[PDB]
């Protein structure tokens, strides 16, 4: 992760030189080559199962199941802090000009405040504090006299195990207690890992047996966190069955409160015990080397034949110690997702040109960001995973082509199984987030991307499952709606006129020239420049002038029938899969798609005419899916609000339906009221939609005038046989009655 | 924000989007019409 | 659920009688179209999706988010506990020999122990305690003189809202202190959903009133309950992505802590005010029925020239409020699961018969239950059709080939595309699990399943990842190890000898 | 434990189980073996 900056500069670096295209390829080969090595890792990686399994169901931070402790990862950037030196004192001794402190260990200490001198230090560890030539000076520093805030900053910060202060110019011997003045100190410091230095032999003993003891330590740790292996994956075993339990943070299910407690409790503890103690081993084999490589000069210098061997600046980096401790292990998990995480950012940086855009995707990119990439990682990744492989296609019918096809494959063959497994229905929500972006994103290449999402959508319209309804149907019913109603105009000269008059083709009145089941069949003479060219455009008068374009529309449409493709008449069938959509109890979001995207159907009185008597058809789904209708009223109340619309419908005769239709539920209510006693929540809901419709339908003056003497009867007999009902109740009910006792006495006034 | 990879229209081609869309919203409006007419 | 006893008698009577092999074939078509019947209604429910998916993630008892509430799993079986007098004890009066207490509700009580007399009770709830003629006694009792501790039995549950103790035969009428005596109350009862009684007009038009005002309350309740759907599916979605969130009872996916709370913690509230609200409507109406149709049979009664019409035993039940609150609602999850189950213990048991096995096996048992319940319901339901699944092949050819067609073919489709999504390395569990139920059982097919289990083996021993060898290979290694080591010999003359 | 339907060997079998046993494990071991030659 530390080569955040480096690929930055490569990928700008590489997009601002230009260069000639066998250079591109190499560099788009070397890419792609570490993705696939990156992710042939970590598919194979030994814990992959575990951190896979673990990532959907508790938040942890790092990967504590590691064989190898990763130098990058247990070594992040730990920031200085402001400490009391009192937090950390532990001994203490005082004399008439000095004062000694020990703290409970070494420090990384950066500048000195003193709230109302000279500083020494030393990192050699004491048990006795009585314990000048033990001592390093680090900073002399002189006052102003009635001075009371003084800040000793360190130009280089010093690790310090033990500190000394002495008042070289101008304290009790027992308690160290003085009357002139009280001092407090502030440490500007951090916690560090070092050792105390090697000088001679016996210190080199002492190092030697305390690495053996560190060493022996680390063993024990490691094995005991190994150890935890076997009970995490039984516990993944016992999670994955997903079998229901019975008895709030508590209801959550035993098995995945012992994962989290095993993996977040124990797991990180013995990782964080083994970081601290491979890191202390480290620190001592550095000391040691360092002395020993001292030692090793020293007594080579003393001869006089042999040449001292110059180095370059780089070789002295190279030997020295300097270049010791930046280095990741191979077998490492963390390490694997930050390089992929790298290399998805510097590929889409790539991909903004258009030539290694073409190179990439001849590599064979699509694909395996496809398989492996798409579901692996955090969500900002995936997202952006998804933001490439929508770029990689961004002009070119061949890319989108392939990707589509990755994405149709997947759900069929999901869906074929369905019905006996629903976790595949469950898991196809990054393929139809995939396509729901690569839509939204305006291109040349959009006839396929609506292609593709047709095809999704007329195979798995069908299908009643909840699943699928809220999986597949409801992403495609949204991807239609984006398309169907695009945002509204924000040019200058389109600020008020609606998308109705933007359009530069006039339908034809009685004809739909678009055929759906040639275009899905990829047919040319079907495509949408086709469908275009068929369409006359719209336009930028005598008594005379009106009957000519009256026959030569005529006659040239006669002309057209004679010569023949045929267009198709608007003669909607009463049974589609729109009657489905429109009241699936599964999700109301697919209703309310449904509803918005009929209501845009209806623009034209010749289509308008059409729906709503396909709307009128639906009426008798009002008591079968009580509730569930409540959006489609709410569509068919919103469409009938001009009074010539309802009187064509009652031209038509819609008001003997709606009477039928509440003579007959109202039959109903009162055969259950006669047998049973049980209670339903939503009794009387059909009753007061259709009331209320044949209300709106009557209260226009024509039709009450017309339609007065048929209706009477079956007002006044719904009205007795509701007066009836005396057990089986409710609210609605009782505003049926009201409502119908209005009308009756409202009809009755001539 | 130092970042410089993460920082990678006039009104005629806007009137032309414009159109666009709503030539291509009447085109999925026919063509889900289409698959409504009865066999 | 109530239909344990009598499916555990149709078994078993299926099974003792002999009969003729056409009324056998009736018999296993009739189990096996219930069994259909109940699995479509399962999978096509419109809460299928969140209870299936809640199942795995929180512990939950019942199913909170159904439209019509059902009265079978509204009304559990709830046993009498003994309840102090005073925990309940609302209001109080003492009278110079006798006593009048009110309780909190209605409550019906069974027997009541007294330390240290006649009894009366009614059911008419009042505000006042001060508020002859509206009490019924319930039975009177004589004490041998220097007794401390009678247990007074009531051979019939009292229905009672207030309570009243007389002294006949040997208190403060201010503050109630006796001196004599000191009398402590303990009562075996139940908290009880009944209503006051109605005698006269008017006390029906307070009845009206008051189902009016608890059926609009049943509908606000209703609608709240109903409005915590769609953020059910709005956290549902979110917890099926599974990205990994960066931050030990706090360091579960907060999404999931999400979900247990708005389920198990809002939901079940809604549903309990509404079942509670139910059983009151219930309740009222059913007095008010019972109050109508003895007012019509008075008035019937009262004219000359029509005969009363008889009733047959079963008629007067049917006609009466008696049959009145044991059905369940049409559309109820839990009663579908309830049924297969009982299908699923019919099967079982009617499979030990091996004309019946035939006649199941040849109906197409197998693939319903291969596809349907084998991961459906909880662990033991899922362990019974196992054992179901592997009886119905115990000795025939062709059913252990066509099950093992079925396992082999979901593994090798599951692990076509094992590279590009684990969950279908991770979904094979119950088929594994099958084949090692299968296996471990002896029979005369062992062969053909030790050849499936074989060629799955060699299929998926060359896979590196580690999704496949936790859950292929190391299954099949299982089934090779218990084939090569039979367990030790039993026989005495072979107690001792090796394999 | 009241319910009817959850209450639904010689040594002479015994023997012959035993035997069979060992026989089917002997052919398992044959038949592992078959698979690790050479080709
Ligand atoms: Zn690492
Ligand atoms: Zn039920």
């Amino acid at each position: 992760r530390k080569a955040a900056q480096f690929v930055d500069l490569l990928g700008y670096f590489s997009l601002k030189t230009p260069q000639t295209e066998k250079k591109l390829k190499e560099y788009s080969q070397k890419a792609v080559e570490i993705l696939r090595t990156q992710n042939h890792i970590l598919t194979n990686h030994p814990n992959s199962n575990i951190y896979n399994t673990l990532s959907g169901l508790v938040e942890f931070d790092g990967y504590y199941l590691e064989s190898d402790p990763c130098l990058v990862c247990n070594n992040p950037e730990v920031p200085f802090c402001y400490i009391k030196l009192s937090s950390i004192k532990v001994d203490t001794r005082y004399t008439t000009t000095q004062q000694v402190v020990k703290l409970i260990g070494s420090h990384t200490i950066s500048k000195v405040t003193v709230k109302i001198i000279n500083l020494y230090y030393n990192n050699r560890t004491v048990q006795a504090i009585v314990e000048p030539a033990r001592w390093h000076k680090a900073k002399k520093v002189q006052l102003t006299p009635g001075q009371t805030e003084v800040k000793i900053d360190l130009p280089l910060p010093i690790v310090a195990s033990n500190l000394m202060i002495e008042f070289a110019d101008f304290l009790c011997n027992a308690c160290g207690f003085c009357k002139y003045a009280r001092f407090d100190f502030m440490l500007y410091a951090k916690p560090c890992c070092a050792v105390d230095p090697i000088e001679n032999e016996e210190d080199r003993k002492k190092a030697v047996s305390n690495i053996n003891t560190l060493l022996d330590k680390a063993d024990r740790v490691y094995h005991q966190l190994m150890g935890h292996r076997p009970q995490l994956e039984n516990l993944l075993c016992k999670v994955n069955e997903a079998a229901p339990e019975k008895p709030t943070s508590a209801s959550v299910n035993r098995y995945i409160l012992q994962l989290a407690q095993e993996y977040c409790g124990d797991c990180k503890n013995s990782f964080d015990e083994l970081s601290k103690i491979i890191q202390k081993v480290f620190a001592s084999r550095k000391e040691l080397l360092e002395y020993d490589l001292q030692q090793r000069e020293a007594a080579t210098k003393s001869s006089r034949t042999s040449v001292q061997p110059t180095f370059t600046a780089s070789q002295y980096r190279a030997l020295s110690v300097l270049g010791c401790g930046h280095t990741s292990s191979t077998k490492c998990y963390g390490c694997a997702s930050a390089v992929t995480e790298h290399c998805i950012t510097l590929l889409r940086a790539l991909a903004t040109n258009p030539a290694l855009r073409h190179i990439l995707v001849s590599q064979g990119l699509i694909r395996e960001l496809f398989d492996y990439n798409l579901r692996r990682g955090a969500a900002a990744m995936r997202e952006e995973v998804r933001q490439l492989m929508c770029l990689l296609t961004r002009d070119n019918p061949e890319a989108t082509q392939q990707m589509n096809d990755l994405i149709i494959g997947k759900v069929s063959t999901a869906l074929k199984g369905h019905w006996a497994n629903p976790d595949l229905a469950s898991s196809l929500q990054y393929e139809m987030l995939l396509l729901t972006d690569s839509i939204s994103k305006e291109d040349s290449c959009w006839e396929l991307r609506l292609r593709c999402a047709l095809s999704l959508f007329l195979m798995a319209v069908n299908i009643k499952t909840p699943v699928v309804v809220e999986n597949i149907t409801l992403m495609c019913l949204r991807i239609l709606q984006k398309l169907i109603k695009p945002p509204a105009p924000t040019s200058k000269k389109n600020k008020d006129v609606p998308v109705e008059a933007l359009t530069t083709v006039k339908p034809y009145c009685n004809e739909i020239h678009a055929q759906a089941q040639l275009w899905l069949k990829r047919d040319p003479k079907a495509s949408y420049d086709a469908w275009k060219k068929c369409l006359p455009i719209r336009g930028i008068p005598s008594k005379s002038e009106l009957r000519h374009l009256y026959l030569t529309e005529k006659y040239v449409w006669r002309w057209k029938q004679f010569l023949s493709t045929s267009p198709l008449d608007l003669k909607l069938g009463h049974n589609n899969w729109l009657r489905q959509v429109l009241f699936t109890p599964a999700t109301q979001a697919a209703r309310q798609a449904a509803c918005t995207i009929v209501e845009a159907l209806a623009t034209i009185p010749s289509r308008k005419q059409q729906v709503l008597d396909l709307l009128t058809s639906y009426l008798d789904e009002l008591s079968i899916a009580g509730e569930c209708a409540a959006e489609y009223l709410a569509l068919y109340q919103k469409l009938i609000t001009s009074a010539h619309w309802k009187v064509y419908l009652a031209a038509r005769g819609v008001l003997p339906y709606v009477g039928n239709l509440i003579t007959k539920e109202i039959a109903r209510l009162l055969a259950l009221e006669e047998a049973t006693l049980s209670t339903d929540l939503q009794q009387g809901y059909a009753l007061k939609s259709l009331t209320g419709l044949l209300s709106s339908f009557v209260e226009v003056e024509s039709i009450k005038r017309h339609f007065k003497s048929r209706l009477v009867g079956t007002v006044l007999n719904g009205y007795l046989c509701l007066r009836k009902l005396v057990v089986q109740r409710t609210k609605l009910i009782d505003e049926t009655q009201d409502m119908l006792l209005e009308m009756l006495e409202d009809m009755t006034t001539g | 924000s130092q970042f410089l990879l993460t920082r990678l229209m006039s009104e005629t081609e806007r009137q032309s989007m414009e159109s666009e869309r709503a030539d291509r919203s009447l085109f999925v409006q026919e063509l889900l019409l289409s698959t409504l007419v009865r066999e």
